[PDB]
């Protein structure tokens, strides 16, 4: 049993699970990495009791199966000290790895394969798969809702529901609703879960985009992504996600259009004299007019006026600046239709273009 | 931890809640120490942790027994003081229950073990009330106090309470006559000091408390006839202060007992000094002394970082004080 | 190697400067003027640098250390002044020491000031290499019975007149704040050019502004002086230090008092000092504060000690000052029912 | 999915809450009329219903058929509330959210309209831990909110609380519950359950749940987990450790009568069957307290200790009835200091030879 | 009041008089910018109590006189939010300034203009036009020898020494003065005023390069700097900077002259081979040799021998590397004389062609 | 910071600080100065329940009015008026009742 390898191929799986690595694992062995060999395959898996990221390589010359730990502070400043392109030479005799650097041999502490904390069999309730322009154009339209830390643990999440041919994403913090759906071109059976902020941000930060499609298992507990040589797999805590129709304006009759980068640019230009906390703004919408203003604790006053296409009541709606400029920008669209019933009520955003995705924003009241 | 034999009869009781899936999710085992309730929830968790349980034993080889023999179960989250301290903070209570609030990794059930829910802090208890009233499906708490009711009003109320009744007193003295080579005498001695709990017993003796002890009854002997319980001090200034307050107590408490009439006595391995220290104090001057010792031992118990030589010494001046003829003797009184 | 004092350091720099000079002490008056008073002299000399370092981990020497070895563009015979920590050196600090020690240049003088080092810390490599050419300047804070003498040597040295009475007033007003008391004789000089400072006329111009420490206060309750204790004790409060460090210095004295009491009986008081180890000149205060008060008191004292602590760190109130005035009038050869302190 | 009777049982309408009459007629009165508070203060001893009422009165206020005093229990937002699912209602803990960002992210969200229901009620629980600086930040709040939100506060002792917290929010002092309605519950519970019971098993339970329902299911449940799921009168007495015999009078007897051997005797021989030292200070305490009363009034004896009957008559005709309050403060003296004690059994014991040292 | 301006032209003067003034100010109203338009001209003066920057921009719309004090941030934040091409028109009503641009309208807080620090009505001792090449040349030159942090605040800065039809500025931190002089051209009273480290710093960062004559107003206290529409004001450092007069030695006789590349790189060889810190480097010169020697005890003596041109006595000097490497860099140029009188002496060194500026160091003693 | 810049249209920019003595020393000290020398168009109205906890330095610095705990009778009144004006029926004894529930404070 020998283990050759390329430092440059070796390089970017090491990276990726020593990520979410830290310094002080508080475990003995929950830093450390397991790597694992079947037919010609090995599989480097790292876990932090949340949480577990495998990379699976194949490999040309023989080998036999097996399965080991090795800790990963050691093995990264390994191979930091041999010579870039070398090549990595590990053998399992006894108790202790050796590890042959040119004419030097180093031994290494080795630990028990069965103790590391990993899946040895899954099941899925929900499969699928599907292009990571998808993912990623959902979790755009959706993450920047996500609450951060909220006593209502629910709500601090991301709801992926399945139904049929369309796939959702919703999210929420009790002030801002962001919902984004579109078909996936196969049926799936009407279930609904909820993925944490961790397990999303990891998606992001581990996707890439590309043209590789990744494959998606949602089970009773956890939900499992593949994409290319990389798997990901995090659990889910089914906190029973508020249903999304309901927070939905019930018929709102006042629709009114406006150019997305007009809106913008009106909004950035109120929001720098308005109050820097609250970050509150007031909106008259008349007959072909917005009247946006602000202001201060110190009494500052901005006004500014938009002309757009409306053909309802006068009325004046507080909102949040902040919450709607972060609609905007996660919308990049070239019109944006405002739909809205009273001042008291919630108002809702979406395209001309395409209803695809829709954001509610919750008005102030004072 | 120990698994001793008298944990035998409650677990197999315990678990056969479980067993029919009616187990209470909050659990609070009233136990003294030495009786071996950490054995019995650890054997609980094992067995809620198996994947492929058998009968009431965990099979020991599914990947649940695996991860609890190498102690890093994924689940399992476990509540205990810092190793440098000996209170637990409400952020650990925090992060734990942030833990709990989402779903298995294993998929199967969710443990939680307080180590001494004594020293969980007035907010940590108050934080870990929410999650003690509705826990998520598949979460189980396994809590542990000497005394529960010193502990909050609501948090037990929440708690199942099961008592682990002490063994027999002949069984435990035979259990610790054969682990310890020592006169039986000094094995009852131990028990009804250890208020009749094993292990304690034998942790007693593991240790140097049992010469303390002799050291103490010595220095009590000679300051009985003499009057100069000052020199006590020398033999009770330590780490330990509360269990010598606790010998020097049940000492008192067997001198008040002979002065009444009685067969037993929790020091039985001292006649002598027994019987000395009830002819040579009234029985009011003996409620007095014992009064006065419980309460400074309270003292110095619940206060923090109290000056241990300072208390000492003013009990011993304080006790002194008494002996003198025409002293009113303090009484209790709430 | 020699061991001098300000009031006579003028004439040893008018004899001759030395190459090493180093103020130990306590007192901020003494150090203050016999630093002046050396940079003056050299100035005199001709030295016009006078650059000045705190000694500290955080500080660097790479600057000390090109400047000692660096003269000055537009003078010469540079001065450099040390001003060590309040705890003491370290091992860290007695290599840079040592270090100055090595490549130090005659033409540099050197000066040193902070607190009175320890017995263990007077020995060392760098004061051993300095004691050939060490002139150290003691710079202690006169005790209670030499401020007297000390202040009246101060205003005669200014050509005032003191009285046995302003002398007293003014030793109350600044006992161990000598450089305040030099401050209120430059102003009565000032305010009355005649030079002759009668009882109402330093009263009418002066303020309690002394400063203490605990152990002044543990002495003072050991002499029994109610009128000083309750001084000590306000100027402590109006300072801000906490009562725990005061309970703590009271309760040492109280325990061994109490132990020595005890154990008197039959046993001589030189075996017991000699054991003990105590500071040879305490060995006549402790017998004196032992054969000033019976073993019916240094219990009722401990007691009081005890329901002091728990008042301070159970109920967490304010009312501690009064409790520790109480058992500092206790102590004294009072009466104290002890009734109204719950004794 | 299994759920202990606490949480099978929780009231879910205004009638299935038992006792608090007062508080609960006030909200229903005041939901009728419109005559709402922003401020409800609920102040009691644990297991009497506050996060109980609380939530009645926040499904009630965010009932989509309008505020209605008893809501139906099934619309959205009631089965939301219900299952502690509605994001209006926002369950905060007091003692969890102690720092600055916390209240100052609890004070700066409420202008933000309610997502789904009419109110965005706030519920603290165990308002007493929060900081002093948390209450002077939350006073305005407390005094004119929008008429959007109301807060309501649950906690156990209300005096600790600012004399402005208690002067703005509307007070309700829930009664503990009386034996008689534990008892009426419990047997309404085990009936509907389909199990077993006994009165002598309900009366023992009722009585040690010292006046809160929350501890009265939780001993229920013990006993059934222990009672082969059978709520019988001799596994609840093995469970709570009660004597029912006349152990307790024999050894008060003892201890009016001195003979100091005897009363250790006894209590070697109880400890021995492992009996609740509460319990035995509790029977004696109950003893004295019925000797004192047929000193006073002879009719005031009931039948039940019948075959005790003459005995303890010769007490009420032997012991004086100041004798009888000084064994009777005696034995509260040891209750207040048994669990502080050393063990229980040095506890009882102390408290036992102190009252033997008191004599005519 | 009232006047009309365009944001491109205010962009700039605005960044540079909020520049120096940030974070809190010792007064609230040293954090307002003081903006006055009168006779064609708006000036925007941004002071800063020891510091005063003034902007002057040219108004060619129907404006009215007044002035006022309006907070910098804010006014600067509504101008380059502004669309670009944007023309604002500001106005005064009431104590607020209303600010149109189009169709967005802004209202600010503005403070009395009495209450500003009002610029005293000192006349200026010595004023004298300047091209902008002579004063970088001076600055280049006698900025590099002047003190960062020393306890003698009167060498942080540099003294600047006008008499007759000459200015001439040295600078110093203990050890080295250098002395840049250059003829003005017309003759002045003598006067000696010591310019400040951050006074320096601001003035070489307003020279541009440009063909605008800078003019320089030397004061009791103030130095004002003119440079086309722009002013610098900046109070002198007080106290007095020492007599260079008795620094520079008489005759030093002794001279050397060799390359000054040949220098450059021998001591950045000797400084990249001994980056050790203390231990000043030991050069021995002798005829037609220079030995460099680091006086590390410790490392290794890393000898550098070059061949100079000189031909003298020969003696061993221990220099610090990093002030020789510094003085030699001030002075860019291919040959370079240094003259000496004995081993102890103040070494003057200066450029073989030219002989206006002066760099006399003197020697670390070893 | 913002008390010098002038009322937006009041005639003074005053300030209400409630429980006034939960301000730490470093900030009662820092108001020192704006309290003795306040802009003439600005005006301090400190209210606290306990201002014994205040400096003395900021005692001095403003005219203190203590406000004395209600009468019973007063309440009693004040309670009458009310329900009146509201058109609620009551009772004599209900409101002795009240008001001595309510100690002093009219809010309870
Ligand atoms: N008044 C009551 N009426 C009916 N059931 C009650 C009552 N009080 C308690 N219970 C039962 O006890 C369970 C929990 O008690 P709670 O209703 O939370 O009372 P509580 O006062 O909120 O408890 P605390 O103070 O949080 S320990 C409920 O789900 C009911 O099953
Ligand atoms: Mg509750
Ligand atoms: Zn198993
Ligand atoms: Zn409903």
């Amino acid at each position: 049993m020998k283990f050759t390898v390329e430092r440059e191929h070796l390089l970017k799986p090491l990276q990726q699970v020593s990520g979410p690595l830290g310094g002080r694992p508080t475990l003995p062995i929950l830093g450390n990495l397991l790597l694992q060999v079947a037919d010609g395959t090995l599989s480097l898996t790292g876990t932090d009791l949340e949480m577990e990221m495998v990379a699976r390589v194949a490999l040309v010359q023989p080998h036999e199966p097996g399965a080991t730990t090795v800790p990963a502070r050691k093995f990264f400043d390994i191979c930091r000290g041999l010579p870039e392109g070398a090549e990595i030479a590990v053998q399992l005799e006894g108790e202790r790895m050796l590890v042959r650097s040119g004419r030097s041999r180093f031994s290494l502490s080795t630990l028990p394969a069965a103790d590391f904390p990993n899946l040895d069999d899954w099941q899925s309730e929900v499969e699928f798969t599907l292009p990571q322009a998808t993912m990623k154009r959902l979790i755009e339209a959706t993450q920047f809702s996500m609450a951060h830390q909220d006593v209502r643990y629910y709500l601090n999440g991301m709801l992926f529901e399945t139904e049929g041919e369309e796939l959702r994403t919703v999210a929420t913090d009790g002030h801002r609703l962001a919902v984004c759906s579109m078909p996936i071109g196969q049926s799936l059976p009407s279930h609904s879960v909820i993925v944490p902020r961790k397990g999303v941000i990891e998606l992001m930060r581990m996707l890439d985009g590309g043209d590789n499609p990744l494959r998606v298992q949602i089970g009773s507990n956890n939900i499992r992504a593949h994409v290319g040589d990389f798997i990901f797999t995090s659990k889910l805590v089914d906190g029973r996600f508020p249903d999304y129709r309901r927070v939905l304006p019930k018929n709102p009759d006042k629709h009114l259009e406006a150019g997305c980068d007009l809106l913008k640019q009106a909004f950035a230009r109120a929001a720098i004299l308005s109050n820097e906390k609250f970050r509150g703004v007031r909106l008259y919408v008349s007959e072909n007019q917005l009247k946006i203003t602000a202001n201060n604790p110190e009494q500052e006053e901005a006004e500014e006026i938009l002309d757009v296409t409306y053909s309802g009541a006068e009325m004046e709606i507080g909102f949040n600046v902040s919450y709607v400029l972060d609609v905007l920008n996660a919308l990049k669209c070239e019109n944006v239709r405002m739909m809205l019933t009273d001042s008291v009520s919630s108002v809702q955003i979406e395209d001309a273009a395409s209803q695809s995705a829709a954001y509610v924003v919750m008005p102030m009241r004072l | 931890m120990r698994w001793y034999p008298w944990l035998r009869p409650d677990f197999e009781k315990l678990v056969a809640s479980y067993q029919a899936g009616r187990g209470h999710h909050a659990l609070l085992i009233q136990a003294l120490p030495g009786m071996g309730d950490d054995a019995l929830i650890y054997a609980l968790s094992r067995y809620l942790l198996c994947q492929q349980p058998q009968g009431h034993k965990s099979c020991g080889h599914c990947r649940g027994c695996q991860l609890m023999q190498a102690g890093t179960h994924p689940d399992y989250y476990t509540l205990a003081p810092e190793k440098g301290k000996n209170t637990l903070g409400v952020d650990a209570v925090r992060e734990v229950t942030e833990k709990l609030n989402e779903h298995a990794r294993l998929g199967g059930a969710k443990v939680v073990w307080v180590t001494d829910a004594a020293l969980l802090t007035d907010a940590a208890a108050n934080a870990l009330l929410k999650t003690l009233e509705e826990p998520p499906a598949e979460t189980w708490f396994f809590l542990a106090t000497r005394e529960p009711e010193r502990l909050l009003a609501t948090l037990r109320s929440r708690c199942r309470l099961h008592y682990l009744a002490p063994p027999p007193e002949q069984y435990a003295v035979t259990w610790l006559s054969r682990e310890v080579t020592m006169s039986q005498d000094a094995l009852l001695a131990a028990l009804r000091l250890s208020a009749g709990s094993p292990g304690a017993a034998l942790a007693l003796f593991q240790g140097d408390n049992w010469q303390a002890r002799e050291t103490l009854c010595q220095a009590l002997a000679y300051s009985v006839p003499s009057g100069d319980w000052y020199s006590l001090l020398a033999a009770l200034n330590h780490e330990q202060a509360p269990a010598r307050l606790h010998w020097l107590a049940t000492l008192l408490m067997d001198a008040l007992k002979r002065h009444h009439g009685a067969a037993q006595v929790t020091n039985v391995d001292v006649p002598g000094l027994v019987a000395e220290l009830a002819n040579h104090l009234s029985p009011s001057r003996l409620q007095a002394i014992l009064g006065d010792v419980c309460h400074i031992r309270e003292q110095l118990m619940s206060v923090t970082g109290i000056n241990r030589e300072l208390l000492i010494t003013d009990l011993l001046l304080r006790i002194e004080h008494y002996l003198q003829p025409g002293v009113v003797l303090p009484v209790p009184h709430l | 190697m020699i061991r001098l004092y300000p009031e006579q350091l003028r004439a040893q720099l008018n004899e001759g400067l030395r190459a090493a000079y180093l103020l130990l002490g306590n007192d901020p008056l003494l150090l203050q003027e016999s630093q002046d008073a050396v940079r003056q002299v050299a100035a005199a000399q001709g030295f016009e640098e006078h650059h000045t370092f705190s000694i500290d981990p955080n500080t660097d020497w790479n600057a000390i250390f090109s400047l000692c070895q660096a003269m000055s563009l537009f003078a010469s015979r540079q001065t450099l002044l040390l001003l060590l920590p309040e705890n003491g050196p370290n091992a860290a600090i007695n290599e840079q020491l040592l270090t100055l020690t090595g490549l130090l240049h005659d033409d540099l003088l050197l000066i040193v000031r902070g607190n009175k080092l320890s017995k263990a810390q007077e020995n060392a490599a760098w004061f051993t290499a300095l004691a050939n050419r060490s002139v150290q300047v003691t710079c202690q804070t006169p005790e209670q019975a030499q401020l007297p003498r000390w202040v009246a040597a101060r205003a005669k040295q200014l050509n005032l007149e003191l009285d046995d009475a302003a002398n007293q007033v003014l030793c109350y007003c600044y006992e161990g704040n000598l450089l305040a008391l030099a401050q209120a004789l430059e102003r009565l000089s000032l305010l009355w050019p005649d030079g002759k400072l009668t009882l109402p006329r330093v009263e009418q111009a002066v303020n309690d502004a002394a400063h203490f420490t605990p152990f002044h206060w543990v002495d003072a309750l050991l002499m029994g002086k109610s009128k000083r204790a309750l001084h000590i004790l306000q100027q402590l409060r109006l300072e801000g230090s906490e009562p725990v460090i005061l309970l703590r210095t009271l309760q040492r004295e109280l325990l061994l008092l109490v132990n020595l009491k005890r154990q008197s009986a039959h046993t001589p008081l030189r075996a017991l000092f000699d054991k003990h180890r105590v500071w040879q000149n305490r060995r006549g205060m402790m017998g004196e504060a032992l054969n000033r008060l019976s073993q019916t008191q240094l219990r009722q004292a401990v007691q009081l000690l005890t329901r002091t602590e728990l008042t301070l760190k159970q109920d967490y109130g304010q009312s501690v000052w009064a409790e520790l005035e109480g058992l500092s009038l206790l102590l004294c050869h009072k009466p104290l029912a002890d009734v109204f302190i719950d004794g | 999915s299994y759920q202990v009777l606490a949480r099978k049982w929780r009231p879910q309408t205004f009638a299935d809450v038992v006792g608090q009459e007062h508080v609960l007629t006030a909200l229903a009165n005041g939901l009728s009329l419109g005559r709402i508070h922003h401020a409800y203060l609920f102040s009691g001893t644990r297991g009497v219903g506050k996060t109980s009422i609380a939530r009645l009165l926040a499904k009630g206020l965010n009932c989509e058929t309008g505020i209605t005093a008893t809501p139906c229990g099934v619309c959205d937002n009631c089965r939301e509330i219900e299952q502690g699912r509605f994001v209006d209602l926002i369950e905060i803990d007091a003692a969890s959210r102690t720092k600055v960002e916390d209240t100052r992210d609890l004070l700066d969200n409420v202008q933000y309209a309610p997502a789904r229901g009419r109110f965005k009620v706030y519920l603290i629980d165990e308002v007493h831990m929060l900081s002093r600086h948390s209450f002077n930040a939350l006073l305005k709040t407390l005094e004119e909110p929008p008429e959007h939100v109301k807060f309501l506060l649950a906690t156990t002792d209300p005096q600790k609380l600012p004399v402005t917290i208690l002067s703005r929010c509307l007070q309700f002092h829930l009664k503990a519950l009386d034996v008689e309605q534990i008892r009426h519950q419990l047997e309404h519970i085990l009936n509907e359950e389909h199990i077993a019971h006994e009165p002598r098993a309900l009366q023992l339970l009722a009585r040690a749940a010292e006046g809160s329902l929350r501890d009265a299911l939780s001993l229920t449940d013990q006993a059934i987990a222990s009672g082969d799921g059978q709520v019988s009168t001799q596994a609840v007495s093995a469970m709570l450790g009660t004597l029912d015999d006349d152990q307790a009078l024999s050894l008060v007897e003892a201890m009016v009568e001195a003979n100091g051997e005897r009363v250790m005797a006894l209590i070697n021989e109880a400890a021995a069957r492992g009996i609740e030292w509460e319990a035995l200070l509790v029977e004696m305490l109950g003893l004295l307290h019925r000797i004192a009363m047929v000193q006073l009034s002879p009719a005031a004896l009931g039948n039940d200790m019948a075959a005790i009957e003459l005995r303890m008559r010769e007490l009420a005709r032997t012991i004086p009835p100041t004798d009888i309050q000084l064994y009777y403060q005696t034995l509260l003296i040891g209750r207040k200091e048994l669990p502080y004690a050393p063990d229980r059994r040095m506890g009882v014991e102390m408290t036992l030879l102190r009252a033997l040292a008191f004599h005519p």
